[PDB]
Order: structure tokens, then sequence, then C-alpha cells
């Protein structure tokens, strides 16, 4: 029967995401189908089983060949778009405040789980017309130049051990692009990457970061750079905001605050859930 | 019964060519 109505939606990067309809009854669901060439079916699949609102529900991983299909429910834009069309205006302060809150919220409940994204970027984050925001494409690697941007120092720097910290430091680099309109730390390499978070917040030493010299991948001749104000990385960010993201972006993983202690900062504490500013 | 969609991929799969 073609009683269902299945169309390419674009983009790439992993693979090509479809929507399908069901004309019978009406349901839609959204298909990512991914090419291989079975440690991403386990990874992939344990999403099945995180359920949380901020969350993307997947309906099901499905190996068949050479292929692999993620069945999931279908939002209608993800946050990069939503950045790109809001760039002339900008996201409204109390639609930012909501969608870091409710990212928060997820990756609470995933940290708790002793789940990580670790490869956290706005192009992983879908929202709806209601005003929720979600994590998605867990896993999605095991199956880099466009992660870069977003990656916690301590893994440029070749660490072995990946603390919940990382998806932290990758959230405080988006909410920074939402307020600023630009990415916070945009390299083209695993060392430009460094270079740039070190010439905002400081090259990082022993008394900031215990251990820090002792890492694969540190260089004694790194360059020696001075922190910058965050008054002038994100304005024009709020006093509160700025307190939080600078929690955020400790270099110390120990130190870079939880999602759990995030969730009770001032700057949170008028938060709302508004329907996005937009028709997204 | 399966889900509605397992026609969707069947039908991914046959245009997949
Ligand atoms: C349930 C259902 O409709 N499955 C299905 C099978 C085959 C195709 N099309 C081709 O094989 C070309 C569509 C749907
Ligand atoms: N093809």
């Amino acid at each position: 029967e073609n009683f269902q109505k299945v169309e390419k939606i674009g983009e790439g990067t992993y693979g090509v995401v479809y929507k399908a309809r069901n004309k019978l009854t009406g349901e839609v669901v959204a298909l990512k189908k991914i090419r291989l060439d079975s440690t991403a079916i386990r990874e992939i699949s344990l999403l099945k089983e995180l359920n949380h609102p901020n969350i993307v529900k997947l309906l099901d991983v499905i190996h068949t060949e050479n292929k692999l299909y993620l069945v999931f429910e279908f939002l209608h834009q993800d946050l990069k778009k939503f950045m790109d069309a809001s760039a002339l205006t900008g996201i409204p302060l109390p639609l930012i405040k909501s969608y870091l809150f409710q990212l928060l919220q997820g990756l609470a409940f995933c940290h708790s789980h002793r789940v990580l994204h670790r490869d956290l970027k706005p192009q992983n984050l879908l929202i709806n017309t209601e005003g929720a925001i979600k994590l998605a494409d867990f896993g999605l690697a095991r199956a880099e130049v466009v992660t870069l941007w977003y990656r916690a120092p301590e893994i440029l720097l070749g660490c072995k051990y990946y603390s919940t910290a990382v998806d932290i430091w990758s959230l405080g680099c988006i909410f920074a692009e939402m307020v600023t309109r630009r990415a916070l730390f945009p390299g083209d390499s695993e060392i430009d990457q460094l270079f740039r978070i070190f010439r905002t917040l400081g090259t990082p030493d022993e008394v900031v970061w215990p251990g820090v010299t002792s890492m694969p991948d540190y260089k004694p001749s790194f360059p020696k750079w001075a922190r910058q104000d965050f008054s002038k990385v994100v304005p024009p960010l709020d006093e509160d905001g700025r307190s939080l993201l600078s929690q955020m972006l400790h270099y110390d993983p120990n130190k870079r605050i939880s999602a759990k202690a995030a969730l009770a900062h001032p700057f949170f504490q008028d938060v709302t859930k508004p329907v996005p500013h937009l028709r997204l | 019964d399966p889900a509605w969609w397992v026609c969707a991929i069947a039908a991914i799969e046959c245009s997949d060519v």
C-alpha cells in the first residue's frame, strides 16, 4: 500500500532525515538513515530507555544489512537553524533562559544515569512550536570537525576520562552563542581550539587546574595569555548570567558546575516557558 | 502487529538505489 507519505527532509553529517506521515491516522514520525562500513547500536539504543521531556523520544533503532534507521518523534526544527533565523533580532532572553533551563534539566537526568552525550552542539538540539527543546543524537558518532567548537579543554588535551563536566562545557558554549549570535570558540584545529580558549579564559596552569601540566597533549611551550573580562566576551549578558556561564566554563572539570547545581542558580529564578518568538 | 512506519523504512530501502 502507498498509504503513507515519506519525504526527504535534508541534512548531511551522519545521515539523511525523513518525515513519514500515516495518511489514514495522520501520525508523523521522523527517520534518520545512516550508513555503516555493533558498538554503535548498543550506545544508540540506550536512549530508548531514557524517557525525559527534554530528551528526544527514540522509538526504535533498526540495523538492516549495512544501514541504520533511527525512528523518533518529529520535531520541527533544530537550534542551529533557529539561531540563524534569529541572527538579525537575537533570541529573546526569556527564551534563551528557558532553553538553557530545559537543557540543564535533560542533562541532569542523563548524568544521574551516568549517561553522557559527549558531542553536544546546536545541531543536536530540537525545538517544537510549544516552547520545548530536547537533546538528540546520543551515540551517533560511534557509528569531529563540526563538533570541535564545543569540546571541553580536557578532551583537547588528550584526557582519557570524560566526566559529566564535558557536557556542561559544551552547553556553556551554546549559552554564549545564543546570547552573542556568534560561536564562542570557533577553532579550525585542535590546537587552534585550545588557543582560542586560552586567549579568552587565560592559559591554564597548575594553580587553576591541578594536574593540567601532566595531561597527554599539554606542552609547556603553550603561549601564556591572561584571562579576559567576561563582560567583554558575552555582552550584554546580565551579571547573573555571566556568573553562571563562568562556572560552566571552569577549566578544572571537578570545579565546573553540575547540571543540578546550575538549575538552582539565581539566573533562573524568573524563568518561564515562552513559545518561540518566530514561527519555528 | 508492527508499527505503521515499518512500511516507511521498506519504502526508503526500496528507493535507495
Ligand atoms: C507495509 C508496507 O507497505 N511495506 C512496503 C513494502 C514495499 C514498498 N515498496 C517497494 O518495495 C518498492 C513499500 C512499502
Ligand atoms: N542508488
